[PDB]
């Protein structure tokens, strides 16, 4: 990815490794909505799996 | 699948693992094995012999 005039480059953030054995615990900083199209709110914890 | 593995750029290599083999008077009890789906069934507990 080419950066633009604007955009200040970061840490390259890798996915984290989700199998059954696992599930990520995190905790939305803000209102948005994720890939997979679910409103989360300020701080709701939820749980992303293989599912 | 293949009899000499070239590290994949994409894979990290844990470790290679001996064949458990039982024999015919044996028995060993695997903890956390899976299920059909591939999925580590922990806690549980399979006997397997013969």
């Amino acid at each position: 990815y080419l950066p633009a005039v604007f955009e200040e480059v970061l840490d390259l953030v890798d996915a984290v490794i989700l199998t059954e054995k696992t599930a990520l615990h995190l905790r939305a900083r803000q209102n948005f909505k994720d890939l997979r199209g679910v409103a989360h709110r300020t701080g709701e914890e939820w749980l992303v799996t293989v599912q | 699948d293949t009899e000499a593995h070239v590290p994949d750029v994409y894979e990290e290599v844990l470790g290679v693992v001996p064949i458990t083999t039982l024999g015919p008077r044996h028995y060993c009890v695997i903890l956390d094995p899976m299920g059909p789906d591939g999925k580590n069934q922990l806690g549980q507990k399979r006997v397997v012999k013969g």
